């Protein structure tokens, strides 16, 4: 596994200190030798580390939204799509949202 | 008394209205909106006149308008083969004069007389049509009186007459740009004036969009069709007992 993670870092980042920042916790977090050996054999902690590093750039944000936020968002995006410049007011977002809800009820 | 049992069955069943609607387009896949719209077409209203003052229409005119490959011509070329006394006209090939009534001369008395046309020989049956948009207004006009006033009136070559055409109509025109911008609205997107847009007591702007849990089913369906052996298409009610069941139900005037 560790080899695979190293290769991943190389292909994407190609930067040692990044991998170093990844290693620091994995090593320092362990309490017993067997646990650390298990870790470096599986390197599972690198998964959580990548994830958290990645947690909320743009997808995690999108995932942590409730229903109505998502509705406003979708409808506003549709309004941006209609107009050429993408520039959409708030009123346009609301009107489109309202007619979408009218449809869902319909 | 015998056939009374057959009706008794096909009418005392609980879910006939569903058993019927999903059994009007055995080949077509789904569209449970439109299939309903058709099943209601063949079952007219009452056309009962008012107080001696006037008479009002009692018929329905569903008018599909759909994106490309929506199987909108299939419904027609089916109905016109299953609805009694019906007629299928491509429209743009035809002319308005032909559609309502023709005036022509006969050598018997050297006098002008009437040609029934699609509308008059389509009386008490669905007169389906294709590609309204393609039909220039010069022929779009000649229909209106066969929509609401229910009767055509003609004053040509000396003959003045008026013939009642109690005829359901239909349509399958395509949107303006062949396929219509989801971007644009619907107002400046249908390219048809207000009246003929109103007289259609249904409206079905059919879309066509991408998906997986749909397009897979649709493809499997079309394939099974082209796989003659897999004509599992048998719906509950045959395309025959539906006819007799209608010819009964046509008489209730609730
Ligand atoms: N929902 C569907 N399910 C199965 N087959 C379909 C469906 N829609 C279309 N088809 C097939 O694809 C062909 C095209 O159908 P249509 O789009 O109805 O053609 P059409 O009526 O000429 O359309 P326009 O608007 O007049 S060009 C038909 O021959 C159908 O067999």
């Amino acid at each position: 596994n560790l080899n695979r993670h190293i290769r991943m870092n190389f292909e994407t980042f190609r930067s040692l200190p990044t991998l170093k920042n990844s290693i620091i916790p994995l090593v320092a977090t362990s309490k017993n030798f067997g646990s650390l050996c298990t870790a470096i054999k599986s390197c599972s902690f690198l998964d959580i580390y990548n994830k958290n590093q990645l947690s909320n750039n743009l997808t995690g944000r999108l995932q942590s939204l409730s229903d109505l936020e998502l509705a406003i968002l979708i409808s506003a995006a549709r309004v941006a799509l209609r107009a050429k410049d993408g520039s959409f007011n708030f009123n346009l977002a609301y009107a489109e949202y309202e007619k979408m809800i009218k449809a869902i009820n319909s | 008394s015998d056939e009374i049992n057959e009706l008794k069955e096909m009418v005392k069943d609980e879910h006939i209205y569903d058993k019927l609607v999903r059994s009007i387009a055995p080949a077509v896949f789904g569209h449970e909106a439109v299939k309903k719209g058709i099943l209601l077409q063949m079952l007219g209203g009452v056309h009962k006149s008012t107080v001696e003052g006037i008479k009002l229409r009692g018929d329905i005119n569903i008018c599909v308008v759909g994106d490309p490959s929506t199987s909108k011509s299939q419904f027609l070329k089916y109905v016109v083969g299953f609805a009694p006394r019906s007629v299928y006209t491509s429209g743009k090939a035809s002319s308005a004069a032909g559609l309502t009534a023709a005036v022509v001369r006969d050598e018997e008395g050297g006098d002008y007389t009437i040609e029934a046309g699609a509308l008059m020989l389509a009386d008490n049956g669905i007169c389906c049509i294709d590609e309204f948009d393609k039909m220039d207004i010069s022929d779009q006009v000649a229909i209106h009186e066969a929509m609401e006033q229910q009767t055509i009136s003609i004053a040509k070559a000396g003959i003045h007459a008026t013939l009642n055409a109690r005829t359901s109509i239909l349509a399958a025109a395509n949107p303006v740009g062949g396929r219509y911008n989801r971007k644009l609205s619907l107002r400046g997107n249908l390219n048809m004036t207000a009246p003929i847009m109103s007289r259609f007591d249904l409206f079905f702007v059919i879309l066509d969009d991408c998906n997986e849990k749909i397009d897979t089913e649709l493809a499997s369906h079309i394939v099974d069709l082209h796989m003659k052996r897999d004509e599992a298409i048998e719906p509950p009610f045959s395309a025959e007992q539906l006819r007799r069941y209608i010819k009964y139900a046509r008489t209730f005037k609730p």
